């Protein structure tokens, strides 16, 4: 085995509103081991209120949160993943990133960033800037690998009038990987 | 069931990132947000536990709103939220002089950010043409004027504007600076 | 062996201008299996007269369907490629996209589409930004297909990149979807 | 073995100062075979006073030049490398192929692509990066070609200090060589 | 060990690539180098101290913000370089109307367009040329561009309501890669009314 699921459709187990006790948003993570890196997808699904009535506004920032252990599960207490992380065939510390090549600490050889996209139900196509920071910091003294994810957007023109879902493009990476 | 002041006052950053402290209010105690004056976004979120406002998800705009006044129950009381603007928002310019250290032009332009500070001030450069040395520049701040001035007695010219202060690290890597043509004339 | 080719450098196999039988261009098309994810690596290049003066204009869009069947193979009645996919060291129902996260719907839907952005170098150095839309499932043509792939390339220029006739090559473009298991 | 590492993190082993002998930047680079192609991981660290002080300028085109050999060696003379790459535990497979990127107009040699660069305060530099596999030859002992060339233009300057010139990671796949 | 020349007078273009060859400075063993250059603030020429070459180096130029070039070298066991960086197109004719016709009046002038260019003045790079979009099917009007200060002055043709049109511009000479892919046209209009 070396692919960290989440679920191809999982249920909602993902927090945006920061101040919830219930899971409103569904993330899907998909981590594979190759040779000396891992590759990456993830996307995010809105699947509440709130989060569905996020981009009416013209700058929003989406932040998501993941703090893992030293043997490479998901704290559910204090990061933003309330659901662990599962393998799929089956000590999982193979697929958290380096604390060689990203050192915990200014030092912005840390941060990946990228784009995706959000389509409008008008048709129009927004682009979104996602910020994804490897470690760089320490929440807890329990916490021993950090992986944050920010979804960006700036527009002129208010993206939607009405609610409609929350559901954006796919996003692809590639980071080194802790032996 | 009691506070300890009656009005409030804080001062959060112009398009700051999410969950950045705000303020902390104070008076179990579960601190109840019931209204806003401006009602539609959420752009503030309580801790219930220990009164610190902070910014979630969802950011903020100084040009549409610049001062926020939400009332809040502890379980009644004022907050007055105030923003500081940060440097978005390019200068634009809306330009001819006729000379004979007599002054030549007079350049009006329009900001969006507060009025009065340092990231409103028109700042002038040059860009193609003051080789001669002709062109002395001056801001008139209280207008917001780009008068200049005579150097040499006896062409064109080209002006690049920008800020006082440095942009914001949003609106930067996007500006282009595109020069703007004055044409003086001589008898 | 984990690679759906299509050839490192093959003969033409793809069709567009829908009202013909010769194959007017070339794609390359690879698709590697790899954990529980497919990546895939695109290039489409052209072969005919028709594909090469496509971008003497400048508001254009270049579409490719695979329809593939029941077990995995390609459909050559239905589809825009004109070949059967191979192995590299020779059932193909792994590399194909995975149904219970691209699912099928019938009356907006969109959680099974894939964007990107690829370039086309003109002929005298100049880089135009196309548009990727790799959509999976989404639809069903009849009944005899089982999945859907289909790409777009849209350009909406300001000038026109080319006057004469050139080679249409277009940037390889990389992508990762969820297989069906 | 199905790793080309330069290392997690190096010392200096690429040349951009025109014109001298010693190392003076450093880059990461992983190359992994993954079935029919191969990912690409590729980043460039400065590390002297020339390549920090680059992005005080408006335009600025890096360029790095691999020139592998018939095996797959590095050759630490005509390269901007000077350092080869070594496994994880010949080198054939990783090198790309040439019935797909053939040498010699022809412009399928290319991948292009895009990377940033954090400012000095922050302020997300797109530099755009092009991969040139082939195409050319310095004399008749090399046999492979890799180029990556990082050009940036911009409004203003990036940064009017010295810092570090840290570019954003780049991924990238290849058709392979069997 | 002493030079051959007094004044090496060559060129290079100007965005081009980088280690592009500038020229190649010659003296009659012996090693170069560069002690001043003009602007000391910009490193922007490389001397190949081996055969006597001069390169661009990885930043590169720009002839709108320094025209041109004066750097003195010297050899060891002095003499001036005289650099003219050749401009090529970039940035877009950037256009700033109104005017009247009368009834049956032939090859009259209506506008005289002003268009500042920032490129060098004289050469094919700054002249521009109106293109026209929509209003001029049915053969009304012509376009030339005098080139004392770049004017695109429209005239009559036939002998003629508010027959409004807009006009396109570009430069004569076509736009750089660097420029191309980013120039939209915007058609900026022109009115007009008949008496």
């Amino acid at each position: 085995n070396n692919t960290l699921w989440t679920g191809p459709k999982p249920e909602a187990n993902c927090i945006i509103e920061y101040g919830k006790q219930n899971p409103d948003s569904k993330l899907t993570l998909i981590l594979v081991k190759n040779g000396g890196i891992v590759n990456g997808y993830v996307t995010l699904m809105g699947a509440s209120d709130y989060v569905n009535t996020l981009f009416k506004n013209k700058n929003v920032s989406i932040n998501v949160e993941l703090y893992f252990d030293a043997t490479g599960h998901i704290l559910p207490d204090s990061s933003s993943l309330k659901t662990d992380l599962e393998l799929k065939y089956k000590s999982a510390r193979g697929f958290m990133p380096s604390t060689t090549a990203y050192p915990f600490v200014t030092h912005n050889e840390n941060y990946i960033f990228g784009q995706c996209y959000y389509k409008a139900s008008d048709g129009a196509l927004f682009p979104l800037e996602v910020t994804v920071m490897l470690n760089k910091r320490l929440p807890d003294s329990r916490t021993s690998y950090v992986m944050t994810f920010l979804w960006s957007l700036n527009a002129g023109l208010a993206p939607e009038t009405t609610q409609a879902t929350l559901i954006t493009s796919p996003f692809t990476f590639s980071y080194i990987r802790e032996d | 069931p009691v506070f300890t002041q009656d009005v409030f006052v804080g001062s959060v950053e112009e398009l700051s990132a999410a969950h950045t402290l705000v303020m902390k209010i104070n008076a179990k105690i579960s601190y109840r947000i019931v209204s806003l004056e401006p009602a539609y976004p959420p752009v503030f979120y309580l801790n219930k536990d220990t009164g610190e406002i902070y910014t979630t998800s969802v950011t903020l705009d100084r040009e549409e709103h610049s001062s926020y006044t939400l009332t809040v129950e502890a379980r009644q009381a004022q907050v007055q939220i105030r923003i500081l603007d940060v440097n978005d928002n390019i200068p634009v310019v809306e330009l001819e002089g006729m000379v004979e250290n007599v002054e030549v032009t007079r350049i009006k332009v329009f900001d969006a950010d507060e009025i009065g500070s340092d990231n409103w001030l028109a700042n002038f450069t040059f860009a193609s043409g003051n080789e001669g040395g002709y062109f002395h520049i001056e801001t008139d701040a209280q207008t917001n004027e780009g008068i200049v001035t005579l150097i040499k007695e006896v062409l064109d010219f080209s002006v690049i504007v920008a800020n006082k202060a440095a942009f914001h690290k949003s609106i930067r890597s996007k500006y282009k600076p595109t020069p703007i043509p004055i044409k003086v004339k001589v008898k």
